[PDB]
């Protein structure tokens, strides 16, 4: 399997086993020798999953509102960059239909509910299905693997008819989510030097790519 | 930087003195014939930019 | 009392505690600090969770309703925080006074009725009455129970027991609520909730 | 202040004589050492044994008496 | 190498352990048979190398219980910003803190204790505070109580998240020994990481916070008029109004063009003439400057890469020629024992309290610390107390190594060994310079004394009648003050204002640290001084070095590192054990830093403190007392603790009046303590069995057999209400004199 | 629980328990009935 940037430690715990693995454990933080608490080499897969999951999310809608926005076919007072919307009031506040903390109260709420429930599907899978939720727990099984529940309700239309096929389409999924959650960083890092919107940060690169890098925007604001 | 100034070139000059002298006779695994890992070029360009540092404003104080 | 070990729990996925067997009416495993753990402190928790819930529901009517039938059906209640304050037929310290020693014989017979499970059921005064509870906390007597309710099936006891608690507990939540409302919030209740109605978003708790 | 340097007074009295009688009369012996009167009226100790014995023989009573007899006079 | 080697759920949550007390030693998990057992049950609580002998669930322990110790600090801090915030003239005191009295606590109303509550000023009834926590807020640009408030919130918050973090570091997922002995990566991450980064980012609120609030607050303007600290960092106009360089931003920086920087990054050494304290320009300098150097040092231990020093092969490395093996063994009687870890960083720690004790007073880091005389003082002594008894447990904690961790067949040392085989020579030396210095040191106050007495002043050691003169100290005074120049350009001025050369910084009516002149009187308390030192490390080296063994008790070690005694044989062989050595040192460390705090306090109100009028004529609180009084111990009978000592016992009826009650209750304590110092529990057990049968014959006999104290707690009951009575008499009396007269 | 009871019970805890509730009982009585030096109820 190739190996990049593989220390000799690593390779004897990463074994290929893994969705999209490359032996890049140079701390060494999925060590299983002990590694209780969160630090543990399933938790730690299950939560770059996870975390890649919600930056592909964020990678995708902290630029749709200037990808898009731009192009015209969103208005201008919700075109606002990801630092803009509301999530920053030190930097500015739309003026959505509610309050911006009674929206944090329903995200809270609701992905409580979602959250937790995964955490259970998390600790015993057998769950979720065993208790009545509102007569939808029959496809919240949490069949085989926690990152990958396969039900009706995340996975309606098969793809994994074939383990080569879902394995093939975890390296996609976690290679994607790697290059959001980079593009993650990106975005604050871009953000908090240069105060403006990510994909003004790549016009102005693209316009005169000399004077707009990190170089030359080494200056903050 | 400005790169092409006195500051820029004595600074590259020195990361790359230090770097020759990490992976010719030293002072992450095995990816050159010399056993240069990552760790030890980030080692050598970090102590490059101490002494590029260093010199940069002893000259700056004193002399250029 | 049938325990059911697979009953719907708090926490789906937990592993709800062994003092909770399923068999009191209404016990979803709800007991993560251990409260109970001990059986003589379950069965007081559990006559206190009860009168907590009976005195709530009171509570919360009494606040309620005359907040309900105040607001639009009109009539005139001065408030349930600030009723305290109003004056009456009798000084304040006195009608306490009152209150507590007539309120003071029921609870010391509920005293009773814990300690010993079956030593309150003679009226002292006409030992002919009787109240007919066999379960600690459900006294079934007439003047309690006049209309033969409280007995029949333990199934159908449980599934009504756990109806009246959980009744009791949203009671409990709700009168707190409305404390909390009327100090965070100047008005009363039925007004906070139509203000919440008005504009769900610009009326919570959040004012800044 | 009469009446409580009197008081005070009587204090120092009544506890330097606690501490000589008692010393005086544990002179011969007591549950902790009871046969005191065989090793004399001065000495240091009887070892760190039955909890400790610092200060157990009746000149030690003595000892801690003139303290206080010298805090009553003061 | 290096790993994350960490077990889960070790140890089970539960109150079960809490039920039955003693649980963790056997003698003491099977009941009270008398009541001593009690006193056992707090005595070995946190001896956790007796309760096991692996190492790796005491290092669990004692890492759990540095999480609860940090949580307390966090709750402390968190009561101290609170208090600031709710119950404090803070937001007050900024107006005019050269006349407000910095106040942050308030009593109740009930038993006429409301008089504590006094006219600090700023229209606000309570106590004088001598903390220096409003020194601090100002230093960090606070400008208000919201501020604090959310700071103790945010304490608070950290506070219950070390308490998580301990009950899950032994209870849910504990490191095991491998963690804790891979100290290479401690050590790198520690300097690199936690005084580096920590450093830098205090550097950060320097240089965005507190600098630009400073140049406001110093600069006449009112704390409602301040902009918010965020309207720095989201508006760079404002910022850059007072220092320009802000509008290049990191182009300075990351071009090595630093000398554009300047404004805000200084070297220009001494105290800000405004307010007393350093510049805080160089103060952001400061902590950028050791966030290099810490971050640089803390890449120096191999951790799991080719490079770095293993700390093993730094130790072996170093093996004198008639010095033996050398360093060899020190990893692993370092790595495998804590006490010995204890012993070296609670000495360094000490000493370091003492160097920052010394170095807060003639280089006052805050605004209006140098002018609030009773916070400086207060510091000072403070801090001296806390690294005396930080040494003197360093003793302790060598002592308990040599008895417990010390294994020279397994964890072999060579220069201990070396140590331990001319150890008569050590003591025999530091015992013939500690008689030396004692008298070369008192018994010329003696001299002085008895002099002046026979009306011979022309014979004192004075700086009258024969010069003793500190020609070494002089001589680095004068060449301190003359150090801007040649030696140390670019300064602009003095490192510090405590030398011959440099001048007076008026602050208001205060003077706040002109320079200290070093006359006979400062020879002769200075040689007091490591007269002081000397003795107390005889005391506790003695008992380090001979905790093992000696001529007298050759078995020492198995009798144990707390133990009274090996019975009257011998002459006597009371208090031979390194405890009682210890409790001994405590004494001394009490009698070294009482003359200490004594010598800072006179020597500050004759010659350094005071109030200079506009004309500039500096009159100081005693009247330059110290030089001609300061020679005899009846000057320091009379002018400094009979006179100064006019200021606690008249504070009946005033503001200052708990002062007076702690004076003589602190007395009182110290007193009380000779009780126990003195007496033997012999006498006490027999009037304890004479009242037993008093309880006995009322049928009153408790079960838990009253037994008298042992005589190692009798020792430890002495020496803590002795050192908390001097202590508590010193505190009273320095903090009533020096907040009256202020 | 009954073992959390039982370190409730313990001196120390119930030691502290006790004496807060007595201090508590004397400061509000010093509050409400301060100064007081004699017994004036049938004096
Ligand atoms: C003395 C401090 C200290 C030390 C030495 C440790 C050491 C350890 N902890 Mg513990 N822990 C601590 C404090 C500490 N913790 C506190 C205060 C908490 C409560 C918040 C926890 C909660 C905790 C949990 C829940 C877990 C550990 C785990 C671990 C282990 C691996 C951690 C690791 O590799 O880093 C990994 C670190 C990261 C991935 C970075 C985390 C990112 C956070 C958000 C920021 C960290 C920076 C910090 C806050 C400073 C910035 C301040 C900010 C205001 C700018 C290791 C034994 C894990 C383990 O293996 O079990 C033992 C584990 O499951 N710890
Ligand atoms: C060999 C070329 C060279 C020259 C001419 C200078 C010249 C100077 N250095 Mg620099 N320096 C150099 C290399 C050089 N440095 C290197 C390779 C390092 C290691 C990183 C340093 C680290 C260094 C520090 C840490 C300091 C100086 C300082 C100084 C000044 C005073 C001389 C001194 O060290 O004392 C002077 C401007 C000092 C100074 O005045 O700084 C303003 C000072 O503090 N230098
Ligand atoms: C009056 C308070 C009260 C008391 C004494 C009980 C007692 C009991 N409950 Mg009930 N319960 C209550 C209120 C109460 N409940 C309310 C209001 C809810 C809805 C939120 C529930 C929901 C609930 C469930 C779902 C279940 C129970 C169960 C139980 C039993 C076991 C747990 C236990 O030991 O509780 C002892 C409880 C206490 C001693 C009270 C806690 C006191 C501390 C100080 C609370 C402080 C924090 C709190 C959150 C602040 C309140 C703010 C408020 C305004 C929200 C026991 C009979 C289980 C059972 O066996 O059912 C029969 C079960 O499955 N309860
Ligand atoms: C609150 C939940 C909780 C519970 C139920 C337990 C339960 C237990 N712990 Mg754990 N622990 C917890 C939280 C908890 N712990 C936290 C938060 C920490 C981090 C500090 C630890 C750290 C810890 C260690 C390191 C050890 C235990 C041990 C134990 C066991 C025995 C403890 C005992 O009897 O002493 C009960 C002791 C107390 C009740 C008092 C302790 C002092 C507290 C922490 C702080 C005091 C603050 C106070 C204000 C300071 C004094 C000043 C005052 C005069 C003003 C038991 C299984 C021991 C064990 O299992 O070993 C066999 C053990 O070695 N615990
Ligand atoms: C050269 C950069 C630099 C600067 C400007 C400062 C500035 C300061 N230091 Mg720091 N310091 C530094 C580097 C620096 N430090 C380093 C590298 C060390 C490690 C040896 C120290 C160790 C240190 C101590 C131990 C103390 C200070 C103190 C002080 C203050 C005293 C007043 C003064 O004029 O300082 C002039 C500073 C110096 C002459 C030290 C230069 C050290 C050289 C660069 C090391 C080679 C001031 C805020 C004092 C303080 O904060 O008291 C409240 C104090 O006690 N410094
Ligand atoms: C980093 C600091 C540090 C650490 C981690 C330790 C840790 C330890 N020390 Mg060391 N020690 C320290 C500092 C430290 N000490 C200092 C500063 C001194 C100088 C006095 C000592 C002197 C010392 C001696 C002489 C001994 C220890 C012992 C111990 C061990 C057990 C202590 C115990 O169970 O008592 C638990 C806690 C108590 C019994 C409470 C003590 C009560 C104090 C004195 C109360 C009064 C002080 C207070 C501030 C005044 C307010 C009064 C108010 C309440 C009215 C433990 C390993 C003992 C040991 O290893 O035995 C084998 C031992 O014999 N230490
Ligand atoms: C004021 C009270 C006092 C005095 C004078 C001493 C004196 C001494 N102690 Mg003690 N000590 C004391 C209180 C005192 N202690 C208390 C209260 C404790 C309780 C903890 C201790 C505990 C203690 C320990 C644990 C140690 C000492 C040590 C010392 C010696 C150090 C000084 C020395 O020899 O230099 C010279 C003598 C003096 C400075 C004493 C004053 C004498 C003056 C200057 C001149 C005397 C007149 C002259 C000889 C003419 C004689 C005239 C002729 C008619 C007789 C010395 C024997 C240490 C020791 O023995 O090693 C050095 C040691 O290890 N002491
Ligand atoms: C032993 C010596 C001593 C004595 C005799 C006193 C006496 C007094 N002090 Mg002083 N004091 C002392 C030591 C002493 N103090 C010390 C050592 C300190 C420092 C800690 C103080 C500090 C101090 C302060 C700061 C104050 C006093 C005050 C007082 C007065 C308290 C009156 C009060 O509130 O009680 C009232 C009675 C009670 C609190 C007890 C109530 C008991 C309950 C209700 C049970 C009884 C009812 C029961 C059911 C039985 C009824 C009968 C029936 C049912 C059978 C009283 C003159 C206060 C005062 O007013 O000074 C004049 C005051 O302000 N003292
Ligand atoms: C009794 C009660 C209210 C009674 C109200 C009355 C009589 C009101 C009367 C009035 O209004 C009227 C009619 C008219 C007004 O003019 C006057 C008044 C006088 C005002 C509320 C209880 C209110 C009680 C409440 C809210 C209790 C909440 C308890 C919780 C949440 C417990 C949680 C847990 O204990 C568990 C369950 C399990 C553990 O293991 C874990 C934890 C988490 C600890
Ligand atoms: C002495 C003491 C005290 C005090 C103290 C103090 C005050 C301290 C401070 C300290 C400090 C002040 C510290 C700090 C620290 C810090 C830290 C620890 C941090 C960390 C951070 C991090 C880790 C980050 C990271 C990052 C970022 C974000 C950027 C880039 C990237 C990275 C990732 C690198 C007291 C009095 C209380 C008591 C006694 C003891
Ligand atoms: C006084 C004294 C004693 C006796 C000291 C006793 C045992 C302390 C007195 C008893 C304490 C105060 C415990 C009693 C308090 C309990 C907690 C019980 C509570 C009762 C109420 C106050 C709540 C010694 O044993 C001793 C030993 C060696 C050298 C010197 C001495 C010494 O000087």
């Amino acid at each position: 399997r190739p190996l990049w940037f593989a220390s000799s430690q690593s390779l004897s715990y990463l074994d290929g086993s893994l969705p999209g693995d490359y032996g890049f454990d140079p701390l060494g933080l999925s060590d299983p020798e002990g590694t209780g608490g969160f630090i543990e080499p399933r938790w730690l897969a299950y939560g770059e999953i996870i975390n890649g999951r919600f930056a592909m999310l964020g990678a995708a809608g902290a630029i749709a509102p200037e990808i898009l926005g731009k192009a015209g076919l969103i208005p201008a007072e919700t075109a606002l960059p990801w630092f803009q919307t509301g999530v920053i009031p030190p930097a500015g506040t739309y003026t959505y239909w509610a309050d911006n903390y009674t929206l944090f109260v329903l995200e809270m709420a609701l992905m409580g509910f979602a959250e937790h429930r995964r955490l259970q599907d998390w600790y015993n899978p057998g769950s979720m299905g065993k208790q009545y939720f509102l007569g939808l727990e029959k496809g919240l099984a949490g069949s085989g693997n926690p990152a990958y529940p396969g039900g009706p309700f995340f996975n309606p239309l098969g793809f994994g008819k074939d383990e080569k096929s879902l394995k093939e389409l975890k390296l996609k999924e976690v290679k994607n989510g790697r290059l959001a959650m980079l593009a993650i960083l990106g975005y604050f890092i871009q953000g908090l030097v240069t105060g403006v919107g990510p994909y003004q940060n790549l016009l102005d690169h693209l316009a005169d790519p000399v004077n707009n890098n990190v170089l030359t925007s080494l200056k903050f604001h | 930087d400005f790169i092409g100034s006195s500051t820029n070139l004595i600074m590259v000059t020195s990361t790359t003195l230090m770097l020759f002298a990490g992976r010719f006779g030293l002072a992450l695994q095995t990816g050159d014939p010399a056993g240069f890992t990552l760790a030890d070029t980030l080692a050598c360009g970090t102590v490059g930019h101490i002494i590029g540092v260093g010199v940069v404003l002893g000259l700056k104080n004193i002399g250029a | 009392v049938a325990a059911d070990p697979d009953r719907p729990i708090w926490f789906p996925g937990s592993t709800p505690p062994e003092w909770l067997d399923g068999s009191l009416p209404g016990d979803f495993g709800f007991d993560p600090l251990g409260l109970s753990s001990d059986p003589d402190s379950l069965k007081w928790n559990v006559q206190a969770e009860i009168v907590h819930c009976r005195w709530a529901m009171l509570g919360a009517a009494g606040i309620f309703i005359p907040e309900f039938l105040t607001k639009i059906g009109i009539l005139n209640t001065p408030s349930w925080y600030t009723a305290g304050e109003q004056e009456y037929f009798t000084d304040k310290t006195t009608l306490f006074v009152v209150e507590l020693i007539l309120i003071g014989w029921a609870e010391g017979r509920r005293w009773a009725d814990i300690i010993k499970p079956g030593s309150v059921n003679t009226d002292p005064v006409f030992p002919n009455n009787k109240l007919t509870g066999t379960d600690v906390g459900y006294p079934g007597g007439l003047w309690f129970d006049p209309l033969g309710w409280g007995s029949g099936s333990p199934a159908k006891l449980k599934e009504l027991r756990t109806k009246e608690i959980k009744n009791g507990r949203l009671a409990m939540l709700a009168v707190m609520g409305a404390w909390f409302q009327h100090i965070y919030t100047g008005t009363g209740p039925i007004d906070n909730l139509f203000a919440h109605l008005a504009d769900p978003g610009h009326a919570t708790i959040f004012a800044a | 202040g009469d009446f409580l340097v009197h008081h005070a007074i009587a204090l120092g009295l009544h506890t330097t004589t606690l501490i000589l009688v008692k010393g005086a009369l544990d002179a011969r012996g007591s549950k902790l050492m009871p046969d005191k009167k065989d090793f004399g009226y001065s000495f240091p100790c009887d070892g760190p044994g039955r909890g400790g014995t610092c200060d157990i023989s009746a000149w030690d009573a003595f000892y801690l008496a003139v303290f206080w007899m010298l805090n009553t006079i003061g | 190498e290096v790993k994350i080697l960490v077990d889960r759920d070790p140890i089970k949550t539960s109150f079960e352990e809490w039920a039955k007390p003693g649980h963790f030693s056997r003698t003491i998990a099977k009941g009270p048979d008398t009541t001593t057992w009690i006193w056992n049950l707090h005595a070995d609580a946190h001896d956790f190398d007796s309760h096991t002998s692996d190492l790796e669930e005491i290092s669990r322990k004692v890492f759990s219980a540095h999480f609860g110790q940090l949580s307390i600090i966090f709750l402390w801090l968190s009561g101290m910003y609170f208090h600031g915030a709710r119950f404090s003239n803070y937001e007050a005191w900024l107006s005019d803190p050269t006349h407000i009295g910095p106040s942050a606590q308030v009593v109740w109303p009930i038993v006429g204790q409301e008089i504590l509550n006094g006219d600090v000023g700023g229209g606000f009834r309570g106590i004088q505070i001598t903390s220096g926590f409003f020194q601090i807020w100002r230093a960090s640009g606070i400008t208000s109580e919201l501020q604090l408030y959310c700071t103790a919130i945010g304490a608070l918050v950290f506070a219950a998240l070390m308490l998580f973090a301990g009950w899950f570091h032994y209870h849910k997922a504990a490191p095991k020994l491998a963690w804790f002995q891979d100290v290479e990566s401690m050590l790198n991450h520690h300097l690199a990481g936690l005084l580096g980064l920590g450093s830098l980012s205090w550097a950060g609120h320097q240089v965005h916070v507190s600098l630009p609030i400073n140049q406001f607050l110093n600069a006449g303007v009112d704390p409602k008029e301040i902009p918010l600290p965020h309207e720095f960092i989201l508006n760079r106009d404002l910022l850059a109004q007072l220092y320009p360089s802000f509008a290049e931003g990191a182009t300075p920086f990351f071009t090595l063009n630093w000398s554009k920087y300047s404004e805000f990054l200084t070297f220009r050494g001494g105290l800000d003439p405004v307010t007393g304290g350093l510049w805080l320009t160089d103060i952001a300098h400061h902590h950028l400057a050791i966030a290099i150097l810490f971050l640089i040092a803390g890449h120096m231990y191999r951790t799991n890469w080719g490079i770095g020093h293993g700390i093993k092969d730094i130790l072996e490395a170093h093996k004198g020629p008639f010095t033996g093996q050398g360093h060899k063994g020190l990893y692993e009687i370092l790595t495998t024992s804590w006490h010995a870890q204890l012993s070296l960083n609670l000495a360094m720690l000490g000493s370091l309290t003492i160097i920052v004790a010394h170095h807060m007073y003639s280089m006052p880091p805050y605004p209006y610390l140098a002018t609030d005389y009773a916070t400086q003082l207060s510091l000072f002594t403070h801090h001296m107390w806390i690294g005396g008894f930080l040494i003197v447990g360093a003793a302790a904690h060598a002592a308990i190594f040599m008895v417990r961790d010390y294994d020279p067949t397994n964890r072999y040392n060579d220069l201990l060994d070396r140590v331990l085989r001319h150890r008569d020579a050590i003591i025999s030396h530091l015992n013939w310079v500690c008689i030396f210095l004692g008298f070369h040191s008192f018994g010329l106050y003696i001299h002085n004394d008895t002099m002046s007495a026979l009306g011979r002043p022309q014979d004192m050691f004075s700086d009258t009648a024969i010069q003793l003169q500190p020609v070494f100290a002089q001589w680095i005074q004068n060449t301190h003050a003359l150090a801007p120049g040649v030696t140390a350009p670019g300064e602009t001025a003095s490192t510090s204002l405590t030398w011959g050369g440099g001048e007076l910084v008026a602050v208001g009516g205060k003077v706040a640290l002109l320079p200290i002149p070093l006359g006979t009187a400062d020879f002769l308390v200075h040689h007091i001084h490591a007269f002081t030192i000397h003795v107390t490390v005889l005391i506790l080296l003695k008992g380090v070095l001979f905790a093992r063994s000696s001529r007298l008790i050759p078995d020492k070690a198995n009798l144990g590192f707390r133990f009274p005694c090996d019975g009257p044989g011998r002459g006597g062989t009371c208090q031979v054990s390194a405890w009682d050595h210890v409790f001994l040192g405590l004494f001394w460390m009490y009698n070294a830093i009482s003359v200490v705090i004594f010598h800072f306090s006179w020597k500050m109100q004759s010659d350094v403190w005071g109030s200079i009028s506009d004309q500039g004529v500096v009159t100081h609180i005693t009247g330059g007392n110290f030089a001609q009084s300061s020679i005899t111990i009846n000057g320091w009978l009379r002018d400094f603790l009979w006179a100064q000592a006019s200021q606690v016992i008249q504070s009946y009826g005033s503001s200052l009046s708990a002062y007076g009650l702690f004076f003589l209750g602190a007395h009182f304590v110290w007193a009380f303590s000779l009780m126990f110092l003195f007496s033997g529990r012999g006498y006490w057990q027999e009037l304890i069995e004479s009242i037993v049968w008093a309880h006995n014959k009322l049928k009153v006999a408790p079960a838990t057999q009253p037994r008298a104290l042992s005589i190692i707690q009798g020792r430890a009951v002495g020496v803590t209400h002795y050192l908390l009575g001097g202590i508590a008499t010193t505190w009273a009396f320095f903090l009533a004199r020096i907040i009256a007269v202020g | 629980m009954r073992d959390l009871k039982t370190y409730l019970s313990v001196a120390p805890v119930l030691s502290t328990l006790w004496f807060g509730s007595l201090a508590g009982l004397l400061i509000e009585i010093n509050r409400l009935f301060p100064d007081a030096l004699t017994f004036p109820f049938f004096s």
